[PDB]
Formats: structure tokens, sequence, C-alpha cells
């Protein structure tokens, strides 16, 4: 069952070489409510006039993207999303550009971000965190085998589907990396030390981020927090972690080998690869196969009210979509 | 408590990606 990965690499290679282009237009969708806002874009709930199906539509202002030096990151995002396929990665359904914007329309995930659930209840139990963690391990195994590094693992980007399973969204920082890359990007709390020290770094930054996610899920706070990003950066590069007293000793152990500044010593990045993680004490009762197949009982199944309910998501203030009458960033996005 | 410390910090909302 590494033949699964061989076929997965061949499909990804084929979808990589010849990418779908311009497969819907704005005026086929009714825009409803913003469901989230980012540094660069915003995502709206959306109803396709012809089938009536609901989607999540990311909108990106081409000019804002050129301003914040996010072009290749934006081309990377689309190219990768259209080229991948895995249960716990959100489907891209359509993409297109008009005079002013890039648009990526994806499956609607109605349970809201892990982030909001987690903040409301403080923390998750260890069996629950474990169940969420397993999905990410499987997903990182998959993406790394395609030489894909993700780079923005965080509660905010993990949406909970109707079966209570994760769907990972926001591939803004996902890059196809042979060996090594250098862009300072990510989210401060989740950044590996390599990135902060402007070192030049590999897929092992995602395993670092995974340790943080699991800490935060089980602690209710991140292992490195302060009021400003540079100060988080100092806490991180110290490599100085304290676990709550209730973390099980298996969890302390896993987290120490994940929250490990020394690359030669970091789980994920070793002779044994991902199996150092999969075969570790704390994941011992995890059925990896039943997880991939979604046959495990989920910690919790979100409140359903209907097609087009957004009670699981916070409210944002709106901004209307202006399309311009003259094209705005031609050759920069020729390939989108 | 550390959580008490976390709750009173100024980083308890959605966190944004870093720019440059
Ligand atoms: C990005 C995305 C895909 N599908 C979605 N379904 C609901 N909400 C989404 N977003 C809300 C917060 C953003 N982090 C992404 C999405």
């Amino acid at each position: 069952v590494k033949e699964f990965l061989a076929k997965a690499k061949e499909d990804f290679l084929k979808k990589w070489e010849s990418p779908a282009q311009n497969t819907a237009h704005l005026d086929q969708f009714e825009r409803i409510k913003t469901l989230g806002t980012g540094s660069f874009g915003r995502v709206m709930l959306v109803k396709h006039k012809e089938t009536g199906n609901h989607y999540a539509m990311k909108i990106l202002d081409k000019q804002k993207v050129v301003k914040l030096k996010q072009i290749e990151h934006t081309l990377n995002e689309k190219r990768i999303l259209q080229a991948v396929n895995f249960p716990f990665l959100v489907k891209l359904e359509f993409s297109f550009k008009d005079n002013s914007n890039l648009y990526m329309v994806m499956e609607y995930v109605p349970g809201g971000e892990m982030f909001s659930h987690l903040r409301r209840i403080g923390r998750f139990s260890e069996p629950h965190a474990r169940f969420y963690a397993a999905q990410i391990v499987l997903t990182f195994e998959y993406l790394h085998s395609l030489d894909l590094i993700y780079r923005d693992l965080k509660p905010e980007n993990l949406l909970i589907d109707q079966q209570g399973y994760i769907q990972v969204t926001d591939f803004g920082f996902a890059k196809r990396v042979k060996g090594r890359t250098w862009t300072l990007c990510g989210t401060p709390e989740y950044l590996a030390p390599e990135i902060i020290l402007s070192k030049g770094y590999n897929k092992a930054v995602d395993w670092w981020a995974l340790g943080v996610l699991i800490y935060e899920m089980a602690a209710g706070y991140p292992p490195f927090f302060a009021d400003q990003p540079i100060q988080i950066y100092e806490k991180i590069v110290s490599g100085k972690v304290r676990f709550p007293s209730h973390f099980s000793s298996d969890l302390k152990d896993l987290l120490r080998n994940l929250l490990q500044v020394d690359l030669t010593k970091r789980f994920g990045n070793l002779k044994n690869g991902v199996n150092d993680i999969k075969n570790h004490k704390w994941f011992a009762t995890t059925d990896w196969i039943a997880i991939y197949q979604r046959k495990v009982e989920a910690p919790f199944i979100p409140k359903f009210k209907g097609p087009g309910d957004t009670s699981n998501f916070d409210d944002y203030e709106e901004e209307e979509i202006r399309v311009s009458i003259n094209e705005k960033c031609g050759k920069e996005f020729s390939e989108f | 408590t550390t959580y008490a410390d976390f709750i009173a910090s100024g980083r308890t909302g959605r966190r944004n990606a870093i720019h440059d």
C-alpha cells in the first residue's frame, strides 16, 4: 500500500502539467455572506444559479496580490488545489478570473473552523485531539510524497465537515518544493525555527507545525504565545517548551520529538519518515486505515440547519466586489 | 494559570498569515 502513493503521484503529475482554466464566471453565482477574511483574500458562501448547489468562493483582488508580493503563492495555490485529491483536502470545483479578481470556488464545509469550536470549549480531550491529529498526519504523508509542503497548518484553516472530519483549506502557502525553499511565510505561532532564522528549509516545517497544532488542541493555548510576533519568534527559537500537567506522558514525548529545533532529531524528517509518528505510543490505538476511510466515530458532528446555514461561522463585515471595465494584471496571471 | 495568561493576551482571535 505504497502503490496507492505511486498512482497518486501519477495523477498529480498529470493534473500538474495541464491545468484546468476558466471553468465558470461570476454571474453564475449568487453571493451571500462572507465566512472568513484573510490577509490577502475573503471567502463567501455562494449559490450556483443553475444547479442551486452551495460553495465557498475565495475572492482575490489581483492588485492587492501584486502589492503584497503574493503572485507565485497565488498561482501555486490554484495549481496545487486543482492537482490534488485526498479525503481531508477540500475540493476545488471551479476557478476563473475577470478584469479584477482571481476566484477559486470550493466545496462548502458547513461545520465552521476548528478554531472557533476550540476557543469556545477551551481545549479538546486527548482522544479527540488524537483523532484530528491523525487526519493531518495522513494528509501530510500524502502531500509530502508529491513534494508538496503546506505551510499554514492552524485551527483557522481546518474546517469540520458534516461527518465531523477535517477538511484542510487555504493553500496560499502551499508550494511544490524539490528539496529546499526560502520564503518567510506562515502564521507566527506555527512557524518552525528554520523559517524565522531565514535558514532555508524543507517539508519538516509542517511536522513542526503539527506539534504546535496538537499542543494547542490539547492545551487550549499554543506552546509559544506573547502579544507580538517577534516575541513569539524568540520563544520559538529558544526551543523551550512547557506542557500542562495533564498532558499524558506519551503526548509529552511525541511533542518533544515534534517540537524539536534540531532537524537531525525531528520526527517526520528521519530514516523512518512518518512512521516515527504513526508508530509512536500516543497514536497506538489509532486505526490509520479506518481514519482514511472515515469509519471512525468523530469527536463531534456539527449542528445542521440547512443548505445555506452559516451559524457555525462568525459574521464579518461585507465589502462589495467591484469588477473594473479594463483588465488589471494580464501577464502576471496569464496561467490562472 | 498559563491559560489565564493566554485568555488575557492580545492574540486570542483568528491569527493572520505574515507578510514581509
Ligand atoms: C476556504 C474554504 C473552502 N471551503 C470553505 N467552507 C467554508 N469556509 C471556508 N473559509 C472560511 C474561513 C477560511 N479559512 C476559509 C472555506
